[PDB]
């Protein structure tokens, strides 16, 4: 179905310049179905991008391949994990003589493994895995074709992404134990995403789940399918307005830090009420070393009521909670944090995300179907100091 | 019954992800938009891009396996 197009030095340069002024590290797909008579990668197209880029003096980083495992399918040509780790290392070897200062190389790109193993992913570790950085593959829960509202609300599916993680660790962990493990390419639902759903405040408990779940398990990484673009998975659409996931990854972004922490409910789990816990990105002027950022999720159809413990339970905590703004309910495609609806100020001006400080001792309220930041002030968590 | 109690695990972490853990994708079919210069220009887009630092954003996807870069093209 697909056929080759080409992109011209202006494409490139605007593409980094993008980065580049918006303080993002890129990252440059290379094609690897550029194939030689004997089977081999042919680096030759790649050899012009790089020779060109670092002439201007890119800093770019490389991937080579993007879904290796369905090249039978979509291009007529198999290509064995051993064949794709010998054609990374080729790759690698261009970089080592290139005058990029130490560019990095990711890889494989594979998609998710489903209901098999990830055989692929195994050969190529085994072959190639010296040479990449961190390991790449891609997720997503469903079809965008057949998704359905109580899909994006199901507990049963964003448990679904467990044993695909479990799945591509345990290959990793057999073949390069401590490589880093990357989500290259990830969102709610293939095919473009779900119209109707992707694009609203119900794709948030997917989204924000799979990051609580995957700092949780050892993902060191998750890159968001996609910024920009045509697909309704988009965190800002072709009219560049955000959309709720935007607005969501931006609070991520100024109250999640680094080091990941755990929280669970006592007693029965029925899977609805589901909590991550952090320490607060100290990159955020209003917190200090030691705070906690807790993160929940309530998929129950009533409020919820959490009690924090001791010594967190008299602590004062800033809410951040999110809800869908007007008719359209969870399918909203606005969102409000507060109770005050997300919107720029200008187009090169966003808005203050304002916390609400609860009372000291108080429950922390989560409507039904919502999602919150709580910032746990004065934590003194000595890991997190 | 609508009261949960947490348990919180905080001796030491987990796990340690990166500052960009949070990071984002172009799909590499939108370099085949006549319009991509003029897209990744808006002021916009930039300052939307800028509230998401530090990330990675990568160019790929399908069409990734179907992209040549011609030097000589305009
Ligand atoms: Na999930
Ligand atoms: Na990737
Ligand atoms: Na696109
Ligand atoms: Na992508």
């Amino acid at each position: 179905k697909f056929k080759n197009s080409t992109y011209s030095r202006s494409s490139v340069d605007v593409l980094y310049t993008f980065a580049k002024c918006s303080g993002l590290d890129l990252i440059f797909g290379l094609n690897a179905l550029l194939r030689t008579s004997d089977g081999q990668w042919n680096s030759s197209n790649a050899q012009l991008l790089l020779d060109y880029c670092a002439s201007k003096g890119y800093n770019i980083d490389w991937e080579l391949g993007n879904e290796p495992n369905s090249f039978r399918k979509k291009a007529g040509i198999f290509i064995n994990g051993s064949q794709l780790g010998k054609d990374f290392i080729h790759l690698h070897k261009l970089l080592r003589k290139s005058t990029f200062k130490n560019a990095k190389l990711y890889g494989p790109d594979v998609g998710q493994p489903r209901g098999k193993t990830a055989k692929m992913l195994k050969s190529f570790l085994k072959a190639g895995g010296e040479v990449i950085d961190a390991v790449t593959w891609h997720h997503y829960y469903l079809n965008g074709r057949t998704a359905t509202l109580e899909d994006f609300l199901n507990p049963d599916v964003l448990d679904t992404f467990i044993s695909q993680v479990q799945k591509v660790l345990q290959v990793v962990e057999s073949t390069r134990p401590g490589k880093k493990v990357w989500l290259g390419e990830t969102s709610s639902a293939y095919g473009g995403g779900a119209p109707g759903l992707s694009d609203t405040f119900a794709a948030g408990f997917m989204w924000l789940d799979k990051l609580g779940l995957s700092a949780r398990m050892g993902i060191e990484v998750v890159m968001r399918q996609v910024f920009f673009g045509a697909g309704n998975y988009h965190l800002v659409d072709e009219n560049f307005d955000p959309l709720p996931d935007y607005w969501l990854s931006l609070l991520f972004k100024k109250l999640v830090g680094t080091k990941v922490l755990m929280a669970s409910v006592q007693g029965q789990d029925r899977r609805k009420l589901r909590v991550y816990l952090h320490c607060t990105n100290t990159d955020n002027p209003r917190y200090k070393e030691g705070d906690l950022t807790l993160y929940a999720i309530n998929l129950h159809n009533v409020t919820k009521y959490l009690r924090l413990p001791y010594p967190f339970s008299n602590k004062q905590v800033d809410q951040y909670l999110l809800r869908p703004h007007g008719p359209d309910g969870l399918l909203s495609k606005s969102v409000q944090l507060n109770g005050q609806t997300l919107k720029m100020v200008d187009d090169q001006t966003l808005p203050p995300l304002k916390p609400k400080p609860l009372r000291p001792g108080s429950s922390l309220g989560l409507p039904a179907f919502s999602y919150a930041f709580f910032v746990i002030r004065n934590a003194k968590v000595p890991a997190c100091i | 019954q609508d009261v949960v109690d947490l348990d919180f695990f905080t001796q030491e972490p987990l796990h340690l992800v990166s500052p960009s853990f949070l990071s984002v994708t172009i799909d590499a079919n939108l370099a085949t938009d006549p319009r991509f210069l003029i897209l990744l220009g808006s002021p916009k887009l930039r300052t939307l891009a800028r509230g998401l630092s530090p990330a990675y954003l990568r160019f790929g996807g399908t069409k990734t396996d179907f992209l040549i870069f011609d030097p000589k093209k305009e």
